[PDB]
RNA sequence: UGAAAUUCUUGGAUUUAUUGAAGACUAACUACUGCGAAAGCAUUUGCCAAGGACGUUUUCAUUAAUCAAGAACGAAAGUUAGGGGAUCGAAGAUGAUCAGAUACCGUCGUAGUCUUAACCAUAAACUAUGCCGACUAGGGAUCGGGUGGUGUUUUUUUAAUGAC
């Protein structure tokens, strides 16, 4: 047995994204640091554009099939 | 009596019965035929071999190797053993699609109607013909004497094409009869 | 260990079943 | 010491061939079959045909200097049944107690990647 | 009236360097009156067994065509290869995706040849499905590796040098190596191969190759 | 063939080996599994455009469901005019017409089967079962995508991928 109005936490987070109590994405946005200049750059998760760093002009992210692939080096940070 | 091998190939969904059969498989063929018996796991392949200075009848080794071969084919071992036994036992072997074009529903249903509710059928043909019969998806082995293999493989070949059980199984009632 | 080897051989044969 | 022919065997519903020849397959060396052995065309196809058969070939190669065959097995195959009827069954275990040696036993029957149609017609044949 | 055994006269056969047993047996031919032109463009096939004397070729067979004749020995020289029909359809299973190839080459030598390739999926050591399919893609990419290697060792390589590569079964082990990363694979054999076209005959080439 | 006979055959049949030509078809893998609106679709490689599902904190903002009229495609057979014509083969001819489990068998085979440009518009065209939308049980298998693991294997330098 279990409330709909206060599903469990757990529970809501197996579910698909439309299928919740309020319906809202899973995806996140990431500050991803260039190797090279060190600046921030503000990058989506499941970014569908290879994201350039606009000072260095270096790919920082390329797209997939769903979440976007990190270019190997590049720190990032969830914000 | 010369040196010589026979290289019979087993495949693979006959392997584990021929485990479990194994014990009452090289004790007729070392002791009888005077075979030396081997199985090459490395190539899955049952290897018998003449001992010149013990095998005395020639044909023990054309012989054994059919009655791998029966085996093989998806015979029942003490079928299989008739073989060495006796010495006029033959295997036909033929397709449904030489018979009669048969495909998707229609081809199952032919399989089912050769078998039988519960095998009756086949085993009626059988009994009737004095033949052993593998019904191996749809390719048929029969196993017996020549002219018993033909008068089953008639009987077969009338139910892939189409004919009822019921008629053949009268059918073979009379050749029953006859025989 | 070998006992692995044993295990994905149980699957197996439920598997094929 | 040991010289190998090819003994190749036809194993059609009807009759039997044995044929034996040197190991290119240009030259004959017996060519001997069900029907010349047998008073009933209907017992050609018989094992005891093919047994005959055998027998005669395997004195003749004798003779010639032939002292081991390797067996080539082959059914009518094409648009027809794939696998050697008994005739050739009976052929091969006659030749085994013939003393011939047995080389290597192969079956070359011609198969089809797809072929022709069947002679048969929509409903089938071999009532 | 005449026996024909009575004018017919034994040539013994001789096979190439390549294999380690040259004496391959005899043939018979009339006696001339030329039986050289009988005896050339004659073909034997045989077993790589035999040639070899192991039996870890037991599924492999050689053509070989007569071209010279010296004192009653046939030279002979490579002509094709095949499996036997056992063989192949022991590998032929069901529940498993079946890749072949095929590729038309030349040699160094002028040999034009065309070299068929087989393989099959196979399922992990921990897998559990039934089945071991591979995606039209994978299948696609192992096809295109494997055109690439055959070519790659035909071209680059004369047709003695090709028997001699084809005897140890270097090259099933290099696809092995190739297509290891795209998808698992066994029974991968050099299927069969055909010498389409031939160069002009050169007799010294021959004797060369039977040393 | 149940036994024969029309048929081919000492001018070499059937069988054997080395080739060559033609026209179809894509075995085994092959599985109610995959794709397509349906009919249907199975060798490799390339080009052309098309498509579902999935992922998206992208965009428009009711643009939607069902559908007389009207239109596109529509298995097999079939018609018109060229091409091709290997196999099988309606029609036609012909051998035998004895024997009931093998009782309709054999041989030659026109049209067709194949293809190009048009007609025809029918099927047990079947899940004998309209389309759209909502809701009502558990289970583990499979196909395509996605997420998660500090899981095995490979990459036999790592790794990252791929496969499990
Ligand atoms: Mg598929
Ligand atoms: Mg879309
Ligand atoms: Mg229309
Ligand atoms: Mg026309
Ligand atoms: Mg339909
Ligand atoms: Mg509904
Ligand atoms: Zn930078």
């Amino acid at each position: 047995v279990q409330d709909l109005l206060h599903p469990t936490a757990a529970s809501e987070a197996r579910k698909h994204k439309l299928k919740t109590l309020v319906q809202g994405p899973r995806s996140y946005f990431l500050d991803v640091k260039c190797p090279g200049c060190l600046n921030i750059t503000t990058v989506f998760s499941h970014a569908q554009t290879a994201v350039t760093c606009e000072s260095c002009s270096t790919i920082l992210c390329t797209p997939t099939g769903g979440k976007a692939k990190l270019s190997e080096g590049t720190s990032f940070r969830r914000k | 009596i010369k040196f010589e091998s026979r290289k019979i190939m087993v495949p693979p969904h006959r392997m584990t019965p021929l485990r479990n059969s194994w014990t009452k498989i090289y004790p007729p063929l070392v002791e009888h035929l005077k075979l030396q018996v081997r199985m090459n796991l490395k190539t899955k392949s049952v290897e018998l071999r003449t001992n010149p200075k013990f095998t005395t009848d020639p044909g023990a080794l054309q012989k054994g190797a059919d009655f791998i071969k029966a085996f093989t084919l998806g015979f029942d071992l003490d079928d299989s053993i008739a073989l060495l036994r006796l010495d006029d036992l033959y295997i036909e072997t033929f397709e449904v699609k030489d018979v009669k074009t048969l495909t998707g529903d229609h081809l199952s249903r032919a399989i089912g109607r050769i078998a039988g509710k519960d095998g009756k059928t086949k085993f009626a043909i059988e009994n009737a013909t004095r033949t052993r019969i593998v019904l191996a998806d749809s390719k048929i082995h029969i196993l017996g004497g020549f002219t018993h293999i033909r008068m089953a493989r008639e009987s077969v070949v009338s139910l892939i094409l189409g004919s009822p059980p019921g008629k053949v199984y009268g059918n073979l009632r009379t050749v029953a009869s006859r025989l | 260990p070998e006992e692995m080897r044993k295990r994905t051989t149980e699957m197996r044969l439920m598997r094929e079943l | 010491s040991q010289v190998f022919g090819v003994a190749r065997i036809y194993a059609s519903f009807n009759d039997t061939f044995v044929h034996v020849t040197d190991l290119s397959g240009k030259e004959t060396i017996a060519r001997v079959t069900g029907g010349m052995k047998v008073k009933a065309d209907r017992d050609e196809s018989s094992p005891y045909a093919a047994m005959l058969a055998a027998q005669d070939v395997a004195a003749k190669c004798k003779e010639v200097g032939i002292t081991a065959v390797h067996v080539k097995i082959r059914a009518t195959g094409g648009t027809r049944t794939k696998t050697p009827g008994p005739g050739g069954q009976a052929a091969l275990r006659a030749l085994a107690r013939s003393g011939l040696r047995i080389g290597r036993i192969e079956d070359v029957t011609p198969v089809p990647s797809d072929s022709t149609r069947k002679k048969g017609g929509r409903r089938g044949r071999r009532l | 009236v005449v026996d024909p055994f009575t004018r017919k006269e034994w040539f013994d056969i001789k096979a190439p360097s390549t294999f380690e047993n040259r004496n391959v047996g005899k043939t018979l031919v009339n006696k001339s009156t030329s039986a050289s032109d009988a005896l050339k463009g004659r073909v034997v096939e045989v077993c790589l067994a035999d040639l070899q004397g192991s039996e870890d070729h037991s599924f492999r067979k050689i053509k070989l065509r007569v071209d010279e004749v010296q004192g009653k020995n046939l030279l002979t020289n490579f002509h094709g290869m095949d499996f036997t029909t056992d063989k192949l359809r022991s590998m032929v299973r069901k529940w498993q995706t079946l890749i072949e190839a095929n590729v038309t080459v030349k040699t160094s030598d002028d040999y034009v040849l065309r070299i068929f390739a087989i393989a099959f999926t196979r399922k992990q050591a921990n897998q559990v499905k039934r089945h071991s399919y591979a995606q039209s893609s994978h299948i696609r990419a192992i096809r295109k590796v494997i055109s690439e290697i055959l070519t790659k060792e035909v071209q680059g390589s004369t047709l003695a040098q090709l028997t001699s590569k084809l005897i140890p079964e270097v090259i099933n082990k290099e696809i092995e190596n190739a297509t290891k990363d795209i998808f698992p694979l066994q029974n991968i054999h050099v299927r069969k191969v055909k010498l389409l076209k031939q160069p002009k005959f050169d007799v010294g080439a021959l004797m060369a190759l039977h040393g």
